[PDB]
């Protein structure tokens, strides 16, 4: 049982990807923009679940490699770090395609990145946290989207929109967006029920997501998927730590008052 | 541990040239390098082509004995004995005696030797298939004619009885 | 029994040639380049297994003893020294052949290597670690390829790609290129399940690339076939030395800890 | 007891090798990699070890020399000088095995050192202070490890890690590692006692891991064993210089003031 308890707590620590209508809409729109090389910019709140949806769109087109040619990765996902320069960005592009860099000037990195980009036949350039990179690199990404014809999706918080708004070309060229919703409603109840079924993976004690539980979770998460994940995982781990097989009212109240 | 080298035991009747060549190839040395190590200078590079204008002296052989770790008398036993005349050119080879043991016999270079006493074969002065003269014995990395890549042991059945 | 154990660990510690799909497609590519006599350049990231594939290729087409003429050698495999001049390249290419040249000068050596190349009618020249060569030597390599019509296969890592991109006339003839495979995807399953008994040759614990074993391997090798090779062999040595029947989880986690 | 005084000072000036947990761990790890013939990289911190233990390991497997044959030394320990070239590495290898050639072309010298490594039956090549050689020599080291199946142990500080991480192939050759720690905690409580009874071997002061001296010892040595050696040996020297039978805390404070 102790080994089973350790397995349960380790699984609860690990986050999962339940496919729901938000990620469904996102990757449907992503496929639509991919089929026409339309460079858009998906936007949304913080801790809402855009990156996970992007991740899923990245893994679904798992690259299929030929016997003796470079693999065809159709979707490229990068998450440049804070104040990411152009050399760093090109390094990331060529590193994702599994092409280790060689020391040189920025021009050398740009040329190698262009070469590996055309050779691999990439279709998508997903730049999450696109509010981090410097504006001297937005010209580079503009040229990438222009000459190489790769649809770029600038992903980030609403601060990304402010970052690109002060610029001239990047705002006009990247205008199509997909704002992430709050999810509050009956769809939220469906979400929490589905999370109970799959993510929690607890024995069926007929919790059924009662009205009091729904009110507590609504007051806690405020519609955030990440908040819901964190609170559910914390409640499950706290119940399993005190020997409680299922999740009762006290742990929900404790985590809710701890968070707010 | 004690200072060492890739020692080679001398054959029976091998040449000084061939023995020094085997010693060099097993130590990755050079004629100038072997001479400098021995302390006698480029004289070694001369011996590999049998130019014994000043016969290999007792001192010039003791200095070698110090390096190749072969007794000086055993060294003199690959030079022609005092008074015996050898021809430094052409380099001569018996195929059968090479098949028996892969070496170059100093006795083949004697002016008075034309027949292999233990094979009754007229020894070869040039490659029997392409008429290419043989190299210096020290230059025999392996037993083959340089121009035609024919093994030395093969030539035994081309050389006349 | 310790003699049998020592023989087994001697087999493990020894590098063994093992058949993959990538080596077979490389052999097909190189046969095509032979029949075309067209220059190529196989490139791949480190430890991906280019050297062993080229060695297996050159063993496949072993040289034949010719009776009328000196023997013809189909392929020449040379691994030069770091920052070695063209003189040393000529020395190595002659020494690989039965021929041998001493004394002389660079022009004499180049003439001699031209003659020995035309005499043997060598088809391909697989230079391993091509980037070890000085840039001036690349002009000589071009001259050899152009004058003798010999397909030169430049084997190396992406540093070779950068080096050939540095100069124009060197890269001029090497239009084609074969990119080696990282082996990511489902191919990992086949390669691990084959390597379990093809190479290790011990009574298997029916691991069959189990979930725990496969995930611990992907956490250490990342598709590097050499990585999994030496990891599995060293782990088998550890398991057999301590008296265990077959490998377990503890030794794999220890070797993964010492690797990552 | 003046003559007795320089007798004690002559005894103390030498560097006795205390046995310790770290040296045994390194010995066992090195033995395992040697039987596996696997190249490893002992990354460590300065003054912590990697020299006394590594050198002791060569003493463990004492070379045997026949009167008129090449010796068989299983472990070859060298310490390259600053910015040592390939000829310097080859000459260190050649001179360690007491070969009797010392001049020649660098290519010929490479061939000679390969032949001595093959002939002397060497299996482990310890390169202490591997932070003192160019990457070209690293390439030569890679060639040595590949051709001769040698377990090459790279010894140095983390600057060694920085130096080898800039080259693709050197990183993959030596992923295996072993960090030397600082033993911050329980180990000093016995290390001080061992150092006081054996290498000191002076009249016992009943020190017995007293917290009074333990505090100043921790504040001075900070956890580096070589620092402890210097401090304790100098303290004993000063104690006998003034003739004190025991090592008083006053001299400990004096040597601490000298060091910091
Ligand atoms: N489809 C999903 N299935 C399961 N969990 C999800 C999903 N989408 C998001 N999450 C959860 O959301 C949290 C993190 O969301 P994510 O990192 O995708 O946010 P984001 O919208 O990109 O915003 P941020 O910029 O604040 O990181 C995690 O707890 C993760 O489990
Ligand atoms: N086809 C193969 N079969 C068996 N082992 C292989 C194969 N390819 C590579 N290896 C293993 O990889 C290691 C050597 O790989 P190899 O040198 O061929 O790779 P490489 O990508 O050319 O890299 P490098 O240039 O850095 O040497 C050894 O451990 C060897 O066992
Ligand atoms: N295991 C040990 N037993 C006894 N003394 C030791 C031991 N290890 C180190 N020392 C002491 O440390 C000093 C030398 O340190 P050492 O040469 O081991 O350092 P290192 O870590 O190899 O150095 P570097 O800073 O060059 O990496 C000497 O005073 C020696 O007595
Ligand atoms: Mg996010
Ligand atoms: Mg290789
Ligand atoms: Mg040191
Ligand atoms: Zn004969
Ligand atoms: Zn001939």
């Amino acid at each position: 049982d102790d080994e089973w308890l350790q397995a349960e707590i380790a699984r609860l620590k690990g986050k999962s990807i339940v496919p729901l209508q938000q990620v469904k809409t996102l990757h449907d729109w992503l496929d639509g923009k991919r089929k026409a090389r339309k460079s858009c910019r998906v936007v949304g709140e913080s801790r809402t679940g855009k990156t996970v949806a992007c991740d899923a769109y990245r893994y679904r087109h798992k690259p299929q490699q030929e016997a003796g040619r470079p693999p065809t990765v159709p979707v490229v996902y990068i998450r440049p770090h804070q104040k990411c320069g152009p050399k760093d960005l090109f390094k990331k592009i060529t590193e994702y395609l599994k092409y280790r860099v060689t020391k040189g000037t920025v021009s050398d990195f740009r040329d190698r990145t262009i070469e590996v980009l055309k050779g691999c036949g990439v279709e998508m350039l997903i730049i999450d946290e696109a509010d981090r990179l410097k504006p001297e690199t937005f010209a580079d990404v503009r040229d990438i989207a222009e000459d190489l014809g790769i649809a770029v999706v600038l992903v980030g918080t609403d601060r990304l929109d402010a970052v690109i708004k002060r610029d001239e070309q990047v705002l006009e060229r990247f205008r199509a967006h997909l704002r992430f919703g709050k999810l509050s409603g009956e769809d939220f109840k469906n979400t929490v029920e589905m999370w109970e079924q799959m993510v929690l993976k607890l024995p069926v004690s007929s919790n059924l997501k009662s009205k009091e539980m729904l009110r507590i979770l609504t007051s806690a998460t405020e519609g955030y998927i990440g908040r819901l994940d964190e609170i559910l995982r914390e409640a499950a781990i706290r119940s399993l730590s005190r020997g409680l097989k299922k999740i009762d009212k006290a742990v929900l109240q404790e985590v809710a008052k701890e968070y707010k | 541990v004690k200072p060492w080298l890739f020692l080679i035991k001398p054959y029976e009747g091998e040449s000084l040239s061939h023995f020094l060549g085997r010693f060099r190839r097993a130590n990755h040395l050079s004629a100038s390098g072997l001479g400098t190590l021995a302390g006698i200078g480029a004289i070694v590079a001369r011996w590999e082509r049998f130019h014994f204008n000043p016969r290999p002296s007792q001192q010039e052989l003791e200095a070698i004995a110090s390096v190749v770790e072969v007794d000086a008398q055993r060294l003199a036993q690959m030079l022609p004995p005092a008074g015996v005349g050898m021809q430094h050119e052409p380099i001569r080879l018996c195929g059968a005696c090479y098949a028996e043991s892969p070496c170059h016999r100093i006795e083949w270079q004697y002016k008075s030797v034309w027949k292999c006493d233990r094979h009754q074969l007229k020894i070869l002065a040039k490659c029997p298939n392409c008429q290419a003269p043989f190299k210096m014995p020290a230059l025999w990395e392996d037993g083959c004619c340089h121009r035609c890549r024919m093994p030395f042991a093969e030539m035994a059945k081309l050389q006349k009885v």
